[PDB]
RNA sequence: UCGGCCGCUAAGAUUAGUAUCUGUUCUUAUCAGUUUAAUAUCUGA
């Protein structure tokens, strides 16, 4: 391949993904297309997180699992949780949730 | 090209036989609506009833077209093209 | 959907007002600006009745009027800036009865721009200049004079602009006939650009400048500025050329000052303040308007403070100096936007809210104050507010400004539906019944304590649940409570006790001295159950001091069966600026004995304010803050049994249809929900593509929503057809993370069919039949105190009549203040779907030469014209 | 013309460009004014005279 | 007689060819007085045949000429033959269509309301082609047709345009860019200013430099064109620890 | 066989995906480098 | 002293609308904010391509534009057929929301209130 | 992933711009600076 096509293509520069077990992509395309490619997926199934837009361009693990931490927190405190947010009443007006009525 | 875009006073802007008809902003012969106004230094001395776009003898008065007015490009300043 | 919209009532609130002799005759009118309506009043100086000779829809925002009469006039003329950017002189014809528009000299882009003129208007005494300034940077002077035909010539603009300064105010000096000169007030903002620190802003003094307008050099220059003390509010005028000492006061927090450019040293005088004023201690005072009343022999000022009392100042003069400023309380009055002094004797107080008053002068003007009296740091002079003495009320004219809420419902039993209308403002609210009909509408009112937010009508008694609610204020138990300190603190600093007896027993009415202005975040609140026939309280529950009620609802709740409920949702602690809260409460009250009393049954506390409320479905929905919930009844408690919390802002409003919620966002306009019995979810379905200001919502259809928002404008929403509201929530809560939707929003998006700018907020929008065997009508209602509609074109026929009555009249009778009609209507976004039957209607008012040249063009003829034009009025509404 | 921007344009002085545009678009519509007065309970007069007083500083002191 | 206006159509067409502009805008017209006299049918048939020329002075005029008498005979009459000329595969042909549309739209004004709807798929096709002067031609028509219709309901249509006309926006070529950016006014005045802050906000702070001066461009003639109206429409910023973004005052409620 | 006439009445090359304005910078295209590779 | 992408998804509350080039800008946090605000609209995704806008589209055979069904059934491929192809005939084309931007890949009671009578 | 380098448009006027083929496209050890969104480019070690 042309020197000029390699440099264009930015195979000079070389980058790594940790969820991919230290594989290296060579150009930026390459990179940012793996992210929805098998070999990155696999690495996400195996942390146990689904690979979302959201972990597009992580590629350190321990960046990945703080992340979906911080995402599955964020998507219980936005949904309805009727098992401890229903508030219902036993006798003479207490308070008490689905569990305890 | 550049418009000389002082405030306008109420001097009345002219067009020569050639460029009559024709928008002073964006050159079009379609639907005279407001006219122009130059500033006083543009209708100072010599450059009295001269033309607004090129600079020759005033004969009609120049006007902005429709799509200029609604556009509000009346209100930017003296529209006398100076270069 | 196409809509032609008609005012049934005409803005009634006052901007601005002007005094001159504008039909050319000795007799003096007032031009009043409501906000695009420029009206002429006359007063009749026999009987005490103000008279409306012309009101015109001027389709602009009018932000500044002034009268000026050239040197030797006779008439005075009238200029306007406003929002267009453009200058304009008119004169009123009155034979024609109407304003001729003498010039219109252009000079910006319309709007109320920051840099473009038209905020201020200042003009030269005896005629020969007008400056007209914006808030920022520009200011252009235009020389008046007259030609030899004794018409008035307006030259090219004179600039006088400066980078990176604010005006507050500008006047013009009365230097008699000397070179014009311009007073403004000015602050430079480019240290403070420039300074993280904060320390320049902080240091930043506002400057007293005088603009002089050579008339050999053809030039404005900049001649003298000089800082203040304080920060200014406004200047006054001060008489001049042999009729005065000239110069100006600048009006401060605190303080009157007196300047002039010269040798003359600064004299300033504090400004009284009440004696035993129950007003939060740290505010200050600013006077909100003036009137200059010249006799031929003196001069006087009459200038109102903000909590109504009007003052007359009179400057003492030695050899064309001044030496004191002497102030003497003059009389209490409500607030003020305009007080203008008629030279027959009468004072014309235009109201800030509420009805306007004209009263006559029965004394010219107790301890006079002084600048020469000596005053120590924290000493101040104290008056004592009396009732009127030197006024005598001879006229009001009642203002629906502000409209705050509106239902139009038959609770007195007469077929023809009333219009209930709460009005504004403080301890002058009230709750108003307009019919239809002569004593366009008549009205009777009956007095509120605050100003009320919202009220509900209970269907089985018809009685209105009202909960007003003010902020910077107190509750009478607090009020109380302030008193009795106050009493105590002036026997401990014989003589003091018979003070303190007397401070207790003097019992100044708020609705005329005012309510005492308790600080920020102070609220004061109370739910009142009225009659609607004669508005008579039957229960009044005051609620704690810093419980601000925004919510109420009447409703029964299926478990408890036939009962109703009244739920108050009430903020506790709420700042507006920055805007914090400490939570909120919803009470409840069982509404008992036909609807008369409100029993308390519970209090719940919720995290933010509870600021909608609606009934649905034997429940209850509850936006608190953004979360809408569902609230079943319980016993101690409401229960929250369902949640959204995908509601972008804040919920300002709900309103149910079926299984569909629409909800209203603060700022993010429309949403969409759907709830489902069965799953016990709330869903959003769909939402709008633009941001909306909502105020207030109407419900059409099942699909259809009208909105009105902060803005002026009304809008209309629908579904596309197939609208699917039927999506359920993930029940493991992983399609969550996959599904983004559209837009940043719902995966569904509403349409926008309809767009207004009706140039006025709207805080009601309810769609009702005005008139028995009439059709439907989305009445609307304005916090300047209007009441529009919008009606339906049935036909193709009329709706292309119409639409090109619009289009001939928008070009042939172009609106008097200069601003494109199609651009006022289409202020914030493009006009849809709407034709303006003000404008269509302005026909009628034409010249008969332009009825013919409009009409032919139509191939109709005037009277054909004018009939098709009251059938679509009378069709809907009278 | 004032309150344009570029590609150096920063948060601060785009947004205090919109604030300052808003308070002064707020001195200009009576209405919005109106809505303000009526929610402080101050006089309008004291609400255009505290909307010019944050012209100066509107989103706090500059960045750098 | 129609044929002795025929004939005259003919030399007509060699008249457009004439050094002096006077000439040309006057033989323009006198194509519209035949169309009024005879018919648009055979008149515009004549025309759609002038637009294989190669002079560009000569073939700018038949457009002109098109338009005039879409112009003088209403444009329903006209628009099918010069759709039909659309699907011609030629260069000029289809750049005069789009031209001689351009001219129609800024003719008829408000009366282009009626035939948004026609012509917005083949503005749709225009826009999409690799070619720059058709891109470039279907802007100006977009800029005129945007204008002749404000105030009358044609936003979803024009809204529809906006997407296929703002990927243009990063377009080097001058006369493409200076098209692009006058159907941008020209939107700004007929979908609001709202809308096009909407297409400007994620541009404003990007990261590239390509990306923000031509964003700030298109924002500035939003700014200067809308000032005021723009207040209702700023998106919420939230507050900074140093500084205070929020505008309170518009969450006030009543 | 590579030789096509688009939509614009310009020819191009199906295997290369370049333009020509005529038939003649076509052929001038098949004896060029990019052409023979291909 | 830019973030990280890493970083940056942390500290936003729209953590998958962050892309790789946005750490690079002045002000990541405020573009991040304005990228999640609702109904603004992306960049057109070929500000970064090095080939121009539409350059890439070459080697199809696209058919010739094919005319409205209305302006079909004309006949033109009668005046008053003409007259009512326009103002009868006229249907609304399938049109598309706002921020649905065009890049080279994309194209391969329930009565309703104050309706006309 | 196809840039960079050496016929058409403007109702132009009676000159300004811009597509397209052909040909050429620098192998780098390891880092740094200048730069850019990134890359490249240029300049050192
Ligand atoms: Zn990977
Ligand atoms: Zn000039
Ligand atoms: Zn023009
Ligand atoms: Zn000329
Ligand atoms: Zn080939």
């Amino acid at each position: 391949i042309p020197y000029w096509l390699y440099k264009l293509h930015g195979l000079n520069i070389n980058y790594n993904c940790e969820i991919c077990g230290n594989y290296t992509y060579r150009g930026p395309k390459a990179f940012q297309r793996h992210f929805a490619e098998w070999r990155h997926a696999h690495g996400m199934r195996c942390l146990g997180i689904p690979n979302t837009a959201h972990f597009a361009n992580v590629t350190q693990i321990e960046d990945a699992v703080s992340l979906w931490a911080k995402l599955k927190l964020q998507k219980a405190s936005e949904r309805w949780q009727p098992d401890t947010e229903e508030e219902y009443e036993d006798s003479s007006g207490n308070v008490v949730n689905k569990k305890t009525y | 090209l550049i418009f000389c875009r002082k405030q306008a006073g109420v001097a009345i802007g002219r067009l020569c036989e050639k460029c009559d008809g024709k928008c002073v902003i964006c050159d079009s012969y379609v639907r005279p609506c407001t006219l122009v106004r130059i500033c006083d230094e543009c209708n100072y001395g010599s450059y009295q009833g001269r033309c607004v776009i090129c600079g020759g003898p005033g004969v009609s008065d120049a006007y902005y077209c429709k799509e200029c007015t609604i556009q509000e490009k009346d209100r930017d300043g003296c529209p006398k093209i100076v270069n | 959907m196409f809509l032609y919209n008609l005012t049934l009532q005409r803005a009634t609130g006052i901007s601005f007002a002007i005094h001159g002799n504008f039909s050319g005759t000795k007799q003096q009118e007032i031009v009043v600006s409501r906000g695009k309506i420029l009206e002429l009043l006359r007063p009749d100086p026999n009987t005490g009745k103000v008279h409306t000779l012309l009101t015109v829809e001027v389709f602009g925002v009018i932000r500044s009027l002034m009268a000026f009469r050239l040197t030797g006039g006779t008439k005075d003329y009238i200029v306007v800036g406003s929002d267009s950017g453009r200058i304009v002189i008119l004169e009123y014809q009155p034979s024609k009865n109407m304003f001729e528009k003498i010039h219109q000299e252009t000079f910006g882009k319309s709007g109320c721009r920051r840099i473009v003129p038209g905020q201020f208007l200042a003009v030269d005494p005896k005629g020969r200049a007008v400056m007209i300034s914006a808030i920022e940077k520009q200011k252009l002077v235009y020389i008046l004079n007259r030609d030899a035909a004794a018409r008035l010539t307006i030259s090219s603009p004179l600039e006088a602009h400066k980078a990176n300064t604010l005006v507050y105010h500008v006047v013009g000096v009365d230097v008699g006939f000397e070179n014009p000169m311009f007073a403004c007030l000015e602050m430079d903002y480019e240290e403070a650009d420039n300074d993280p620190t904060g320390e320049a802003a902080a240091n930043t003094q506002q400057t007293l400048t005088f603009y002089e307008l050579d008339l050999g050099l053809n030039h404005v220059v900049r001649k003298y500025s000089e800082p203040l003390e304080e920060h200014g509010n406004f200047l006054i005028t001060v008489p001049g050329g042999s009729d005065g000492p000239s110069g100006v006061l600048i009006c401060s927090e605190n303080y009157i000052t007196y300047k002039n450019f010269g040798d003359q040293p600064d004299i300033r005088c504090p400004i009284p303040r009440r004696r035993n004023d129950l007003d939060d201690p740290e505010r200050g005072m600013i006077f909100v308007c003036s009137a200059t009343h010249k006799t031929k022999s003196m001069f006087f000022f009459l200038a109102q403070t903000e909590q109504g009392d009007i003052f007359k100042i009179t400057l003492e003069t030695d050899e064309d100096m001044v030496t004191e400023i002497r102030l003497k309380y003059f009389d209490t009055v409500p607030v003020a936007a305009a007080m203008c002094v008629l030279k027959t004797g009468f004072l014309f107080v235009a109201s800030e809210f509420g009805n306007h008053y004209l009263y006559q002068i029965a004394h010219l003007g107790e301890p006079e104050f002084s600048s020469a009296m000596p005053l120590e740091e924290g000493d101040t002079f104290f008056f004592q507010p009396r009732p009127l003495k030197n006024l005598v009320l001879v006229d009001e004219l009642d203002s629906l400004s502000p409209i705050l809420f509106c239902q139009i419902a038959d609770l007195a039993n007469e077929d023809t539906p009333q219009l209930y209308v709460a009005c504004g403002r403080g301890p002058r609210s009230s709750l108003r019944v307009l019919r239809h009909g002569l004593e366009v509408f008549n009205q009777v009112a009956f007095p509120l304590q605050y100003t009320p937010r919202k009220f509900v009508i209970h269907p089985e008694s018809n009685n209105l649940i009202i909960i007003e609610t003010d902020h910077n204020a107190y509750t009478e138990a607090t009020k109380a409570q302030r008193k009795q300190q106050m009493a105590e603190e002036m026997v401990e600093a014989e003589l003091a006790a018979e003070m303190a007896a007397a401070f207790l027993n003097e019992n100044l009415p708020e609705s005329i001295f005012g309510a005492p202005k308790a600080g920020n975040g102070q609220w004061a609140s109370v739910i009142r159950v009225m009659n609607p026939i004669q508005g008579n309280t039957l229960d009044l529950v005051q609620l704690e001091q810093n419980e601000a009620a925004f919510s109420v609802a009447v409703c029964r709740f299926s478990n408890t069966g036939e009962d109703w409920y009244v739920l108050v949702g009430v903020a506790k602690d709420l700042i507006l600026n920055p805007r914090s809260v400490a939570g909120g409460f919803v009470y409840t009250y069982k509404l008992v004995n036909n609807g008369e009393k409100l029993e308390f049954l519970h209090k719940t506390p919720v995290e933010e304010v509870p600021a909608a409320i609606a009934p649905f479905q034997g429940r209850v929905l509850i936006g608190v803050g953004k979360l809408l919930r569902v609230y079943d009844l319980g016993k101690k408690k409401l229960l929250r049994k369902c949640e959204n919390k995908h509601i972008a802002n804040y919920i300002s409003g709900i309103q149910t249809i079926g299984h569909r919620v629409i909800v209203s966002d603060v700022q993010e306009s429309f949403i969409w929900v759907r709830y489902k019995r069965n799953e016990n979810q709330l869903i959003i379905f769909a939402d709008d593509t633009y941001p909306r200001w909502v105020t207030t919502a109407s419900l059409l259809d099942y699909d259809t929503v009208a909105g009105a928002d902060k803005f002026g404008n009304i809008c209309v929403v629908r579904l596309p057809p197939n609208t699917n509201d039927e999506v359920d929530e993930d029940p493991t809560g992983n399609k969550a993370l996959w599904d983004r939707g559209l837009l940043n929003g719902a995966s569904q998006k509403a349409e926008v069919i309809m767009n207004y700018h009706v140039g006025e907020t709207v805080l009601s929008l309810q769609k009702t039949t005005l008139i028995p065997g009439g059709s439907e009508s989305l009445v609307y209602t304005t916090l300047s105190g209007g009441i529009g509609i919008l009606v339906p074109f049935t036909s193709h026929e009329d709706h292309d009549f119409f639409q090109h009555v619009e289009m001939h009249l928008r070009s042939e009778h172009p609106p008097l203040c200069g601003r494109d009609h199609l651009s006022f209507r289409s202020y914030y976004f493009p006009v849809k779907n709407v034709i303006d039957g003000d404008l269509c209607e302005q026909f009628n008012s034409m010249e008969p030469n332009k009825q013919k040249n409009v009409s032919e063009e139509l191939d109709r003829t005037p009277p054909e014209v004018s009939k098709k034009l009251e059938d679509i009025r009378t069709r809907y509404a009278f | 013309y004032i309150g344009t921007g570029h590609a150096d344009t920063t948060k601060w002085e785009w947004l205090v460009n919109q604030h300052r545009d808003s308070y002064c678009s707020y001195m200009g519509h009576f209405d919005l004014l109106n809505y303000f007065a009526i929610a402080e309970n101050e006089s309008k007069a004291r609400v255009r005279f505290n909307l010019m007083e944050k012209m100066l500083q509107p989103c706090g002191p500059p960045a750098d | 007689s129609a044929r002795e206006w025929m004939r005259i159509c003919f030399e007509l067409l060699e008249l457009l060819k004439a050094h002096k502009k006077a000439i040309r805008r006057a033989t323009v017209n006198t194509f519209g007085y035949i169309a009024k006299a005879i018919g648009p049918h055979d008149v515009l048939a004549t025309l759609l045949n002038n637009l294989k020329v190669q002079e560009r002075q000569n073939r700018v005029c038949t457009t002109v000429a098109i338009a005039i008498v879409a112009e003088t005979c209403s444009p329903f009459t006209v628009l099918p033959a010069l759709m039909n000329e659309y699907r011609v595969p030629e260069l000029n042909v289809q750049n005069g269509v789009l031209k001689s549309l351009s001219f129609l739209f800024e003719y008829i004004g408000e009366m282009g309301k009626d035939y948004i709807y026609a012509v917005t798929p083949l503005l749709e096709d225009a826009l999409m082609d690799r070619d720059l002067v058709h891109r470039q031609t279907a802007s100006a028509v977009v800029q005129h047709m945007s204008l002749g219709v404000y105030g009358f309901g044609c936003e979803d249509s024009l809204n529809h345009l906006l997407n296929y006309v703002w990927p243009n926006v990063f377009e080097t070529s001058p006369h493409v860019i200076q098209a692009v950016m006058g159907a941008l006014e020209g939107l700004r005045v007929a979908i609001g200013p709202c809308r096009m802050l909407q297409y400007c906000l994620q541009g404003l702070f990007h990261p590239a430099r390509k990306v923000r001066d031509v964003y700030w461009k298109i924002y500035n003639s939003i700014y200067i064109g809308s000032q005021d109206a723009l207040i209702a429409h700023y998106p919420r910023i939230y507050n900074d620890d140093k500084n205070t973004y929020i505008r309170y005052e518009l969450d006030y409620i009543l | 066989p590579y030789f096509m006439k688009n939509h614009l009445g310009s020819y191009e090359c199906k295997l290369c995906l370049t333009l020509h304005n005529n038939e003649g910078s076509y052929l001038a295209h098949t004896q060029g480098k990019k052409h023979q590779t291909n | 002293n830019r973030f990280t992408v890493a970083e940056l998804k942390q500290l936003v509350a729209r953590p998958d609308v962050v892309e790789m080039h946005d750490v690079t800008a002045q002000d990541p946090k405020l573009l991040v904010h304005l990228k999640a605000t609702r109904n603004s609209v992306p960049v057109p995704r070929h500000w970064c391509f090095k080939r121009k806008y539409l350059q890439g589209k070459r080697g199809i055979e696209k058919p010739p534009f094919e005319l409205p069904d209305f302006i079909k059934r004309t006949g033109i491929q009668d005046y008053q057929k003409l007259h009512d192809a326009f103002f009868k005939w006229q249907t609304k084309p399938k049109l598309t929301i706002h921020g649905d931007l065009y890049y080279e890949g994309k194209e391969f009671d329930r009565t309703p209130w104050g309706e006309l009578e």
